[PDB]
C-alpha cells in the first residue's frame, strides 16, 4: 500500500519534523508506494519547497532526502543488506572501500565549504544537503521504530555502488 | 546493460529505452519522481523521473527523464589498462555527484558533458547518451544538438554530438566505447587478439543483433520488443549463450548458472517523456517462453524485500502530485 | 538516380548498387570492360568495368568496379545558386575527364578524391560514393578509408570519411547533398521552406524509404529488390506518385507521363567485385505487377537501335578475356 | 550476335589497321556483342598493349579508343540521334553548347601540351589519346560502310552529357 508522509521545517530548531499525512503546505510531502510484491517496483515521489514557506535551496534538498529517508529507510536496509555482499566479501576489500569513501567525502566536503561562490560547487552543495537529509531521514525512522540506525557509511557505500564496482578489484 | 535510441523513418516518433543487467540481488527497485522548488539562475532542470533503488540519489542504471528535456541513457565501459586505473584517487567527485551535478546545470548535451567531466574520479567507466529533446521536431529534423555521446576513463573524458548518426536509424550501446581513443586507452584492441570479436566494437553480439533488427522497431510494441529479446537457442549470434543478446539470462547458463543479467527495460517516447511517462518492467525477460525466474533456484543469495518470483507486466510510470 | 551500399549485420558480406533515372531514350546501353596494359608508376588501375552507353569514355551512371580495388557510385545533386552556377568557366577538366584520371591514378578514397577535384568545372554536380573493397575484411572490420563521400559544386568540392555511418549499416544516395556546407550553397534550404521536405537530406521520400527498408537486405535477392522497389500505390511515403520511390516510373503518371525515370539497377557484392563481375538488369521496373514499358506508347520520342519492349532480366556481367 | 575485332599499330605510317577477327597477338582487341534486343545490353571488351608489340602509353590508348569506335559506331550515330533532341531543341542551345565545349576542349589539349612533366596531365593525356582513338574509329568505320562520318563535336557531346545537363538551362 501507499504511505503518505510530510515534512516541516522548523527553522528556529533547525530540525525537520514528520507527519505521516499528505499536506500540500508541508515543506516536502509525497508518497512511498510499497508496490515492490505486486508490480517489481516501488514508487516513490517526492514535491519539496512547494509549500507555505519559502525556503533556501539547500533546506529544499535537506527536505526532500529527509523525506525520501524516513519513507524508504526499511527498503534502505534490505538493499544494504542484500548488495554489500555481492560487493565485499573479504575484511581486506573492507579496508579499502572505507579509506577510499572516507577521504572521497572528506575531500568533497571541504571543497563545497571552500568555493562557496562558485556555481558548481554550489549544486554539488545542493546533493550533499540532500544526501544529509537522507542519513537525517533514516535515522529518524530508526529510532521512532526502535532499531540500529545506517550509518553515514552505508548509505555512502549505497550511493557508490557504481564507483566501487570497477574501483574494487584495483 | 543494453541501451537504444530509435527513430521512425519519417522521423514520425523516436524511441529511447534501457535494459539494466546486474545481480538479480539489486531488485529491490523503486522509481523515483523528484520535484524540487530550486531557484537558482545556474540551475536547469530540480525535476526529473529515473529508476532507481533504496537509498540511492541517482538512477544508476541509468535511465532519466530531465525536465530540462534532456534524456539520460547510460551502458559500463570496462577499462583494462592497470596502469590507468592507477590514476584513481579519492581526491575527485564520483560519477553519481557529477551525473547529479550536470543534470542539474546543463540544458543541452555539451554543456552536460562539460559539467560532468569536472573533477573525473576515472570511477563507474561509462558511456552516457544524452539525448536533448528540445532538438526534436517530428516530422521535420533533428537539428544540431540532439544526440551527445560522453564516454570516461580516469583522467580523461571524450564527448562528441552525434545527431547525423541517429538520423540514420538508430544509436545503440552494449557496454563497449565507441570514441576510437577511449576504446585503445582502456585496452580494448589487446581483448580482442586475446578473446576475439566480442571484444569489438562492431562485431560484439549485440553490436550484430541492433545492426539485424533495430530497423524492425515500428512502434512501442516492437521498441518493448527488441529491448526485452534474448532468443538465445534460436539467434545465431547468441551463439547457444543465453548472455549473448539484449536482455541476458545469465541464470539459464547450462554449466555455471548465475543469479545475475537482465533485470528491468524502460522505455519512452518524445511524448511520454513530455508528461515525465516511461513504461518500465522489473524482472529477467521471460519473452518468447523463457521461464519465470524463481528465488528458490538460488536460495541461498540475499534478496531481503523483494518477491521470489518475478514475471510482473510493465507499467506506466508518471508523477501525480 | 539512387544508390546503396549495405553492410550484412555480422559484416558477412557487402553489397553496393546503383539505379540510374533519366530518360529512356537513353536506354541503348553497353557494359563495358576495358584493360589496358598501361605501365606507368602514377597508374594505380587500368582495369575496370562499368556500366555505359554507345560512345561514352566513362559510365556516366555511376557504376564502376577498378582493378585498385575501389567502386565508384554516385548520383546527381541539382545547384539552384544561380550566382554560384555563373562561375562555370570552359577554362577546366569536364566531370567526365576528372572522373577518369581520380579513377586511373588513386589508389584510395582520399587521393580519389584529391585528384577529381583538380580544375573542377562546376559541371554534372555530384556525389560520389568511393568505396574501398581493399578496406573490408568480412566478418571483422571496416576499416578507415573503407567509405569517402565526394560532393562537387562550381568552386568547390568536399570530401569526408563516412565508414563510421556506414559500419551502422548502410550510406543511401538520392539526389540531395549529404554535406551541410554543399547542401546550403546549392540553395536547398530555400527550396525546402518554398517546397516542403521532398527537398530535405533527412525526410525525402528516398531517405524515408532507404532508412525504413535497407535492414531488409539480407542477401542478394533482397538488395536487387530493393534498388528495384517501386510499390508507389501502396507505400505510405510514395504520397500515391510513381516517381516518388527508389526506382521511379514517370511514365505511369497519370496526369502527365513522360518517357522517363528509373531505367537500370547494377549490383555487386565484394565476392562478385573481385573478379570483375555484377548484376545488371536493362528496363524501367516491374516489379511488384508495374506494367511492362512500350515504345509504343511513346511513339514519337526517337529511340534508334533500341528494343520496343524492355522485359528483359539481370545478367551477369563479367570480363571474358 | 558478337563481333570480334584487333586493331595493329603500323608504327611507320603511325596509323591502325582493324581486321575483324580476335588475334591475341594484335594491339587492342575483343569484341562487341550486339545482344542490345536480347538482354537490353550490349556488351564491349577490350584488352589492348598486350600483343607482340611493346607499346607506349598513350598509343594502348589510341588503339583502345580506335576499337571500340570501329565496333560501336552504328550505335554511337543512334545513341546521338536519341539524345541530341532530349538536350537541344533550339539553335541558341546548340550555339551555347558548341562555343562551350570547343573553349573546353582547346584549353584541355593546350594544358596536356604545356605540362608534360606532370603526372596528372599525363593521365589527362591518356584520356584524351583514348578519345582521338574512339574518332579515328567511327570514322574507319563509317568511310568503310559509306555513311557521313560522326564530327569530333558530336563525340565531345556525347561524352559530356552528364556536364552539358546542368549547364544548358544556365
Ligand atoms: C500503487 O501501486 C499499486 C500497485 O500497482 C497501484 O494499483 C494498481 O493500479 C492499477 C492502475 O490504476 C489498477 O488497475 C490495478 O488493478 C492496481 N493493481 C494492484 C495489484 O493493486 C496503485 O495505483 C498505486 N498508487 C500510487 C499512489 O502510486
Ligand atoms: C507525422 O506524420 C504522421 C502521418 O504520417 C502523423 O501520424 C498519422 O497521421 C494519420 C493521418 O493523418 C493519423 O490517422 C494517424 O493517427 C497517424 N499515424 C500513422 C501511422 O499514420 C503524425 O501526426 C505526424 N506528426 C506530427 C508531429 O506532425
Ligand atoms: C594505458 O594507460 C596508460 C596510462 O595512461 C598509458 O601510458 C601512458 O601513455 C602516454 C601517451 O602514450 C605516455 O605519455 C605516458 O608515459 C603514459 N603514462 C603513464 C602514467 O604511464 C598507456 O599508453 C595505455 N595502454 C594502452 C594499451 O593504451
Ligand atoms: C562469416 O561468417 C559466416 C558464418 O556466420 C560464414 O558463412 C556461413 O558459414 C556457414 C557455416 O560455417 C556456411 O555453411 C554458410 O555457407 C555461410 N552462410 C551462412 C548464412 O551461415 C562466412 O564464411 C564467414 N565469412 C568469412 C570471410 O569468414
Ligand atoms: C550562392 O552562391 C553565391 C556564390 O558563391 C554566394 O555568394 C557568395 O558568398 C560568399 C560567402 O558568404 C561571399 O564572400 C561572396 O561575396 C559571394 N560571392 C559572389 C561571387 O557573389 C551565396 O552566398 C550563395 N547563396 C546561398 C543561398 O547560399
Ligand atoms: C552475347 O550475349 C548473348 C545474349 O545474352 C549471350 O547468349 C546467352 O548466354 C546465356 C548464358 O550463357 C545462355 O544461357 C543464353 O541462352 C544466351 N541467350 C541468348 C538469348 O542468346 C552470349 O553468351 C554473349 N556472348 C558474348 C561473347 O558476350
Ligand atoms: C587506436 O588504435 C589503432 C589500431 O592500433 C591505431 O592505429 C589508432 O590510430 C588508434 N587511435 C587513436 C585515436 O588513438
Ligand atoms: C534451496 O534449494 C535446494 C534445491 O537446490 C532445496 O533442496 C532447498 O530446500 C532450497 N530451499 C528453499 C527453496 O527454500
Ligand atoms: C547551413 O545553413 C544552416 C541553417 O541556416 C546554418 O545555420 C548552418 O550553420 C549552415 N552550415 C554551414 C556549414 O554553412
Ligand atoms: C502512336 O500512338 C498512337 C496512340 O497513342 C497510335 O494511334 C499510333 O498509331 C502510334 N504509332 C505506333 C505505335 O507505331
Ligand atoms: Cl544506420
Amino acid at each position: 500500500g501507499v504511505y503518505y508522509a510530510t515534512a516541516y521545517w522548523m527553522p528556529t530548531e533547525k530540525t525537520i519534523q514528520v507527519k505521516n499525512v499528505l499536506d500540500r503546505k508541508g515543506d516536502a510531502y509525497g508518497f512511498y508506494n510499497n508496490s515492490v510484491k505486486t508490480t517489481g517496483w516501488g514508487i516513490l515521489e517526492i514535491k519539496a519547497g512547494y509549500g507555505s514557506q519559502s525556503l533556501s535551496n539547500e533546506i529544499i534538498m535537506f527536505a526532500a532526502g529527509f523525506l525520501e529517508g524516513y519513507l524508504t529507510a526499511p527498503h534502505m536496509d534490505d538493499h544494504f543488506t542484500n548488495l554489500y555482499p555481492q560487493l565485499i566479501k573479504k575484511r581486506s576489500m573492507l579496508n579499502k572501500v572505507q579509506d577510499f569513501l572516507t577521504k572521497q567525502d572528506q575531500w568533497t566536503r571541504e571543497n563545497i565549504k571552500y568555493y562557496k561562490s562558485d556555481p558548481f560547487w554550489r549544486h554539488a552543495d545542493y546533493v550533499m544537503a540532500q544526501m544529509d537529509g537522507l542519513f537525517a531521514g533514516a535515522t529518524k525512522r530508526a529510532v521512532l521504530e526502535g532499531k540500529k540506525p545506517m550509518t553515514l557509511f552505508q548509505i555512502q557505500f549505497l550511493n557508490a555502488i557504481g564507483d566501487l564496482l570497477d574501483l574494487i578489484p584495483s | 546493460c543494453s541501451a537504444l535510441i530509435k527513430v521512425l523513418p519519417g522521423f514520425e516518433n523516436i524511441f529511447f529505452a534501457h535494459s539494466s543487467w546486474y545481480t538479480y540481488a539489486a531488485m529491490l527497485r523503486i522509481y523515483k519522481h523528484w520535484d524540487f522548488n530550486i531557484v537558482d539562475k545556474d540551475t536547469s532542470s530540480s525535476r526529473l523521473s529515473f529508476s532507481s533503488y533504496p537509498g540511492f540519489l541517482e538512477s544508476l542504471d541509468d535511465f532519466y527523464l530531465l525536465s530540462s528535456g534532456l534524456v539520460l541513457l547510460q551502458t559500463t565501459n570496462s577499462v583494462y589498462n592497470k596502469t590507468l586505473l592507477q590514476h584513481v584517487v579519492p581526491q575527485s567527485l564520483l560519477a553519481w555527484q557529477r551525473v547529479r551535478v550536470a543534470s542539474m546545470m546543463a540544458n543541452n548535451g555539451k554543456q552536460w558533458a562539460e559539467v560532468f567531466s569536472k573533477y573525473n574520479s576515472g570511477t563507474y567507466n561509462n558511456q552516457y547518451m544524452v539525448l536533448d529533446l528540445k532538438k526534436v521536431n517530428l516530422n521535420h529534423s533533428l537539428d544540431e544538438g540532439t544526440l551527445y555521446i560522453v564516454e570516461q576513463i580516469p583522467t580523461y573524458v571524450e564527448y562528441s554530438e552525434q545527431t547525423a548518426v541517429l538520423r540514420r536509424g538508430y544509436w545503440p550501446s552494449y557496454n563497449i566505447p565507441f570514441h576510437e581513443k577511449v576504446y585503445n586507452w582502456s585496452g580494448y584492441p589487446i581483448l580482442v587478439k586475446k578473446l576475439g570479436l566480442d571484444y569489438s566494437y562492431d562485431l560484439a553480439s549485440r553490436a550484430k543483433i541492433f545492426r539485424r533488427d533495430q530497423g524492425k522497431v515500428t512502434d512501442m510494441e516492437s521498441m518493448k520488443y527488441i529491448m526485452r529479446y534474448n532468443n538465445y537457442k534460436q539467434d545465431p549470434y547468441s551463439k547457444g549463450d543465453p548472455c549473448n543478446t539484449v536482455c541476458c539470462r545469465e541464470d539459464l547458463n547450462s554449466h555455471s548458472p548465475s543469479p545475475g543479467g537482465c533485470y528491468d527495460t524502460k522505455v519512452a517516447d518524445i511524448y511520454l517523456a513530455s508528461k515525465y511517462k516511461a513504461y518500465a518492467i522489473s524482472g529477467p525477460t521471460v519473452q518468447g517462453g523463457l521461464p519465470v525466474f524463481h528465488w528458490s533456484r538460488f536460495n541461498k543469495t540475499l534478496h531481503e524485500g523483494m518477491p521470489e518470483a518475478y514475471n510482473f507486466d510493465f507499467i506506466t510510470m508518471k508523477p501525480i502530485l
